[PDB]
């Protein structure tokens, strides 16, 4: 049974009254340093920090020169060379811009997805790896440092619909991608193709080459199933060898490709099995963009709701039903809250919604 | 089992990201 138990200790509401679709803790920072937070909607991105006794201190409010751009999502990484922080973000213009977050400068942008972007994930070993998820059915790596497209996740067996979301596995060899298409596709990046590809990526220079980088254009993924949900896919996560994914069904899915005892790395890209381990249950919940969310060590998994409820699970609970934590509720958040993110010690769980409104949760 | 299987997996996982972390001094924003 679940012992984790959180007080609500503070809220505010941003003045542009729009509603939060990102909301991402940099789990860069070191030991010691302040618990920072990013939350990203309208035109926006606002940089935080929290405090003792629930303070959380506005640090920077960053305003897109374009008035109509939506922004859907945000990432951390740091600079390889320098160790400073930066903050990727990217919306409805389908444009990925690199701030840099102490002085909210726009560094550069990155153009070429046809439309909105859904997701931005940094790679987990390798920080200037940027993975984009796009309305336009494909999704895109890129290294942010030499500035290049190192592939096209896409085309003949790529997505057919809106790709909503995707997770890189905890060493970054693979990524599990999910969307309006109901499929659930692997993308292997430690094959010798996409290794060389990534080492490509980095011995471009422009300044000794006047052609252009050639991108890989991957159209084949290495596994591929429309058979855990019956409807969109809008968020996907890697639960060590398994994957955890949701639809409007008011139940995260616990599922692995193949057969029980089928190895993740021996599946076959033709492999038409899958095996559910288990379902996570919730209520009110079945509206589109959802996102759910975990902890650094992956001991905790956290899910807003349509009317204000935030649901959190012990996964250290073999069964889902013993692994569910008492909900987290206040009488005064009403709205949906579309994503949620745990500092990297666990110790805080943020909340942001479609009124503009921001929670605060620590673990007690 | 397959939980306490993929349960060693993640803790062994984690525990190389924590200690790439842990080597890593990111200036704070
Ligand atoms: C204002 N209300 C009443 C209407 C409304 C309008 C836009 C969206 C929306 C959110 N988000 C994205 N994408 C990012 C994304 C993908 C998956 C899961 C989540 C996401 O962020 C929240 C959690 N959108 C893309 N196109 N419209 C979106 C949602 C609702
Ligand atoms: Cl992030
Ligand atoms: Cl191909």
């Amino acid at each position: 049974k679940c012992k984790y138990s959180f007080k609500c200790v503070n809220s505010l509401k941003e003045d542009h009254n729009q509603p939060l679709f990102g909301v991402q803790f940099n789990w860069h920072s070191k030991e010691g340093d302040p618990l920072v937070f990013a939350t990203v909607g309208s035109n926006r991105v606002t940089l935080y920090e929290c405090h003792s006794q629930g303070e959380i201190r506005l640090l920077q409010s960053y305003v897109d020169a374009d008035a109509d751009e939506n922004f859907y999502t945000c990432a951390w990484t740091y600079d390889s060379n320098t160790s400073h922080p930066l903050l990727a973000v990217a919306g409805s213009r389908g444009i990925i811009r690199i701030i840099n977050p102490i002085t909210m400068q726009c560094i550069k942008h990155y153009v070429g997805h046809g439309n909105a972007i859904n997701e931005l994930k940094f790679h987990p070993r390798d920080p200037n790896l940027l993975l984009s998820v796009s309305k336009d059915h494909a999704l895109r790596l890129w290294n942010i440092q030499t500035d290049t497209l190192v592939a096209i996740f896409g085309g003949v067996e790529g997505h057919r619909d809106e790709v909503l979301s995707a997770d890189y596995d905890l060493l970054g060899e693979k990524i599990m991608s999910c969307g309006m298409d109901h499929s659930l596709k692997l993308w292997r990046i430690n094959s010798k193709r996409m290794m060389n590809a990534i080492k490509e990526s980095y011995d471009y220079n422009p300044n000794k080459t006047n052609r252009p980088f050639i991108s890989q254009k991957i159209h084949f993924p290495d596994f591929s199933t429309r058979d855990i949900h019956r409807n969109y896919v809008d968020c996907v996560r890697w639960l060590g060898d398994l994957i955890l994914s949701k639809s409007c069904e008011n139940a995260i899915v616990c599922w692995k490709p193949g057969k029980m005892e089928d190895d993740i790395d021996k599946i076959k890209p033709s492999e038409s099995n899958v095996t559910i381990l288990g379902r996570f249950d919730y209520s009110q919940c079945d509206i589109w963009y959802m996102r759910f969310s975990m902890d650094f060590w992956q001991k905790m998994l956290a899910l807003g709701n349509q009317v204000g409820k935030l649901y959190v699970w012990d996964l250290e609970v073999e069964d889902p039903h013993k692994a569910k934590c008492t909900t987290l509720t206040h009488h005064k958040c009403g709205a949906a809250i579309r994503q949620t993110s745990f500092s990297r010690d666990s110790s805080i769980l943020i909340a942001v919604c479609d009124d503009a409104s921001i929670w605060r949760w620590d673990r007690l | 089992s397959m939980f306490s299987s993929n349960r060693q997996k993640i803790l062994e996982r984690t525990e190389i990201l924590n200690q790439e972390w842990k080597q890593r001094r990111i200036q704070p924003v």
